[PDB]
């Protein structure tokens, strides 16, 4: 299973979707293509950091929910 | 009994009567002392009739939001207070005589009638808790019921006129807050405040000095973020009249603020020019704010808010849900108008505002015990002394009536806190039978408030969605777990 | 119902841009 | 007027309508495509995560 490739893939399809944007749209799409263009150079660590992050948060929340363990 | 056994501690408890006076007088002053540099003019109002005082929490409740005061403290000073109030059956032999005794021997005799220093116990919660669990609960347990089926009354009204006064869309959220207590299933609070659409649209009208202009969230959030930027006071100014004179141009193309068409509100147009005085076409004559560019428009620091409570408003609620609506927070109420009960009522609303502000800074209700949870719940008048709930089901609570009370609407608030004071009791004596599932508990991640929720429609009521269930919840409730995991 | 169709026609639009889109990459790559 | 005299409660029952699908739906609507497939690859990525 591979994950450069499928991020690649992510990264030319809002190149594509970006010529179709509005200002705001436009604005925030070239951040998302910054944002995946620093996860490239830092070879996947900043996101398998932030996945970390929403996975623990995600962790901590189930717990929580279990009124009547 | 309980006659000697106060008279045995009188003499003991006149100087502590002193020591809370003073203790009432310097808090007061450095309260006041505050409230006189930070704090608006609420100006007085009276009712439609213009007869008596009106009022509201929006306008008179004030939240000192930096007052450098420990919780328990402002806790001594409400319950000081109240012990003021308490201490009035002084005053009997002094105007009736030496056989105004009697009154104070039936002062005496009760302690729930009576301040804090007729108490054996110390630490304020442990006093207060014991004066509700003793008194209080039982006093505001027999005027709930009533005073729910009160402001039920108020809304769908006498004689069976329910299909010209009641709404059909508020009829659902109506049926949840009102007749839980025969499903037995738990409420939401956004059902209650539901019941804000019998009103009119709540607005607020800044005084510039040209002309009137209503308040938005785009307005209110561009002057929140010139606050945050700390800019200096000839940008901030600056800023602060753009936006201005943006949200007058924005009113003036929607059609005038909402006020100019609602039933009793209203801005006069121009004057008119009488008989020879007008000048040929031109029958109006402008006022002197309209010589001033409109570049120039300032806000004067003055607001006008109006809620346009057209059936939730004190007002018209009457003589005796006014009284009801006092005896159920256990506040003063005999012998006085509407007006002064109606003061009450909001210091008692700011009083709970300034306690919910403190706590959270605190550290919310986590950093609360158990004692001093269960009292600010009666406080609020969710709880009952004779329910033993849970710690997330307290917490949830507390969470549910501060966001209703951030709202600033007693009727609301009211029709919420009556629905934990419904208690039947059994003519048998086997039923009601001891329950096989456990006790309820809850969360602070099950009350939903930040979520809206539409009316259900009548007869169409829909099933309740957890808010962990709604996307990118965690992100939202991430606040909540941090708090509670630790 | 009403909501449950909503939510699968979106997801199947979601879908079809997608594919759509890496469809015509693919034949360009071949082309 | 005889309406205390009958049980119209199965004429009138609550609809089996999930509100979660109205909510949904507007979640997607607001969001654009690219982080639709972006959510795949937060869930690729969580698997491996969960395998290594
Ligand atoms: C006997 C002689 C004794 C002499 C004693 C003199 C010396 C002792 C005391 C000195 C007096 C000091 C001054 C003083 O006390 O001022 C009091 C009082 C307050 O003055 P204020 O402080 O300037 O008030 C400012 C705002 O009101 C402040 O607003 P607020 O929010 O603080 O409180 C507002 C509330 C006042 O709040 C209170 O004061 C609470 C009172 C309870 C505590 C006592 O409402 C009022 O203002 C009352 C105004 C009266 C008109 C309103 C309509 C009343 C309707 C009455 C019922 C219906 C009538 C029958 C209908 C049938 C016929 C059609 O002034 C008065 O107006 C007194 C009027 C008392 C008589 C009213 C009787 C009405 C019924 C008459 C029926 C027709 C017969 C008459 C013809
Ligand atoms: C005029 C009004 C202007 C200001 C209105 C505010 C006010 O008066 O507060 C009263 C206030 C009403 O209670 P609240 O303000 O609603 O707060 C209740 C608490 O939340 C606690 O609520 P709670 O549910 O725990 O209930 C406490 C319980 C226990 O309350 C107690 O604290 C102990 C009971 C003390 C009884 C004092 C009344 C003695 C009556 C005379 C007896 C004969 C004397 C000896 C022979 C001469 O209340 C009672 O059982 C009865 C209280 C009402 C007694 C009547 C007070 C007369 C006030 C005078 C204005 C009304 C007439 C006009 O009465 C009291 O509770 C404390 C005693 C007040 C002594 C005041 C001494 C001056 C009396 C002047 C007589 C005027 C007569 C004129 C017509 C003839
Ligand atoms: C006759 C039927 C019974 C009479 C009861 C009337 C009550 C009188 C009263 O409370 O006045 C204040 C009362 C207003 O007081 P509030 O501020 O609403 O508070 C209610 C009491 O505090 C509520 O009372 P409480 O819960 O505070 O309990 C204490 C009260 C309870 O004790 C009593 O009031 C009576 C004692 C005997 C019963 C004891 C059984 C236990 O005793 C008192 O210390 C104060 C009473 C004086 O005045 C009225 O509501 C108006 C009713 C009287 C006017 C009706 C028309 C009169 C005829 C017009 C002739 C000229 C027309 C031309
Ligand atoms: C005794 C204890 C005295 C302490 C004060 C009592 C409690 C405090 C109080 O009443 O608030 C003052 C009350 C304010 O009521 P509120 O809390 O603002 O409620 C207004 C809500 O919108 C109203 O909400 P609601 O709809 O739920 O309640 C409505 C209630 C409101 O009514 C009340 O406010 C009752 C309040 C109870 C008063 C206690 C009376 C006890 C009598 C025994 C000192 C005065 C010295 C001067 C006297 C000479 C004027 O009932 C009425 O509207 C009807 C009132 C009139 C009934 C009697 C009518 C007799 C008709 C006779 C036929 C006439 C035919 C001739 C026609 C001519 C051609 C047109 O205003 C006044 O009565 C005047 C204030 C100053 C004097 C008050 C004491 C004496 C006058 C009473």
């Amino acid at each position: 299973t591979d994950v450069r490739p499928q991020l690649y893939a992510l990264q030319r399809f809002a190149k594509a979707q970006l010529k179709t944007a509005t200002e705001a749209e436009r604005a925030a799409i070239e951040a998302d293509i910054a944002r995946y263009q620093e996860y490239l150079d830092s070879d996947l660590e900043k996101l398998k950091q932030d996945v970390a992050e929403d996975t623990a948060k995600k962790q901590k929340l189930i717990p929580l929910l279990d009124r009547y363990p | 009994t309980a006659v000697v056994k106060n008279l045995a501690k009188l003499p003991a408890a006149t100087s502590q009567i002193l020591t809370n006076v003073s203790k009432l007088q310097t808090f007061h002053g450095l309260l006041e002392e505050r409230r006189d540099k930070y704090a608006p003019l609420a100006y007085h109002t009276y009712d439609n009739l213009k007869q008596k005082t009106t009022w509201h929490p929006i306008a008179h409740a004030w939240v000192d939001e930096g007052l450098p005061v420990s919780k328990k403290e402002y806790n001594e000073y409400c319950w000081l207070k109240k012990d003021m109030q308490r201490l009035l059956p002084l005053a009997s032999p002094f105007v009736f005589g030496i056989y105004g005794i009697l009154p104070l021997a039936v002062w005496l005799s009760n302690d729930g009638y009576l301040p804090s220093a007729f108490s054996s116990k110390k630490d304020i919660v442990s006093k207060k808790l014991e004066w509700y669990s003793s008194y209080g609960d039982d006093l505001r347990q027999q005027v709930g019921p009533m005073l729910q089926h009160r402001l039920k009354r108020h809304l769908r009204g006498t004689l069976n006129n329910e299909h010209r006064l009641m709404l059909d869309e508020v009829t659902e959220s109506y049926k949840e807050i009102f007749y839980s207590h025969y499903t037995g299933q738990l409420r939401d609070v956004r059902k209650c405040a539901h019941l804000r659409l019998y009103d009119g649209t709540s607005t607020v009208l800044l005084l510039t000095n040209k002309e009137p202009v209503e308040l938005t969230s785009e307005l209110l959030q561009k002057w929140n973020a010139i606050k945050a930027a700390k800019l200096s006071p000839e940008e901030e100014k600056k800023a602060r009249n753009e936006a201005l004179i943006e949200a007058y141009k924005e009113q003036e193309l929607h059609g005038g603020p909402h006020v100019k068409h609602m039933q009793g509100y209203g801005i006069p147009a121009d004057t008119p020019l009488l008989g020879e005085n007008a000048k040929g076409d031109q029958y109006t004559q402008p006022p002197e704010s309209a010589s001033i560019p409109l570049e120039q428009l300032e806000w004067t620091g003055d607001t006008v808010f109006i809620p346009a409570e057209y059936r939730t408003e004190m007002e018209d609620w009457g003589r005796e849900l006014t009284k009801l609506a006092n005896q159920f927070l256990l506040l003063p109420w005999r012998f006085v108008s509407n007006a002064w009960n109606q003061r009450r009522l909001v210091s008692w609303f700011e009083e709970i505002l300034q306690e919910d502000a403190l706590i959270a800074k605190e550290g919310g209700v986590q950093a609360l015990s158990d004692d001093e949870l269960k009292v600010a719940l009666l406080d609020r008048a969710v709880i009952r002394c004779d329910e033993e709930l849970t710690r997330g089901d307290m917490e949830a609570r507390y969470k549910e009536i501060s966001w209703l009370m951030s709202l600033r609407n007693p009727f609301i608030v009211l029709a919420w806190q009556t629905g934990y004071y419904r208690s039947t009791y059994s003519p048998e004596d086997d039923l009601p039978e001891a329950s096989i599932l456990p006790k309820l508990n809850r969360t602070v991640l099950d009350v939903d408030v930040h979520n809206e929720l539409a009316p259900d429609h009548p007869e169409k009521p829909l099933p309740r969605v957890h808010p962990a269930l709604y996307p990118n919840s965690h992100l939202a409730l991430a606040k909540e777990v941090a708090v509670l995991a630790k | 119902d009403e909501s449950a169709i909503k939510l699968a026609e979106l997801q199947k639009e979601t879908e079809r841009n997608i594919s759509s889109f890496f469809r015509d990459e693919a034949n360009k790559s071949v082309q | 007027e005889e309406c205390m005299f009958k049980d119209t409660r199965l004429d009138v029952l609550p609809p089996q309508v999930n509100p979660l699908n109205a909510i949904l739906a507007q979640h997607t609507a607001q969001t654009p495509v690219h982080r639709s497939l972006e959510k795949r690859l937060w869930t690729e990525v969580r698997a491996t995560a969960v395998s290594e």
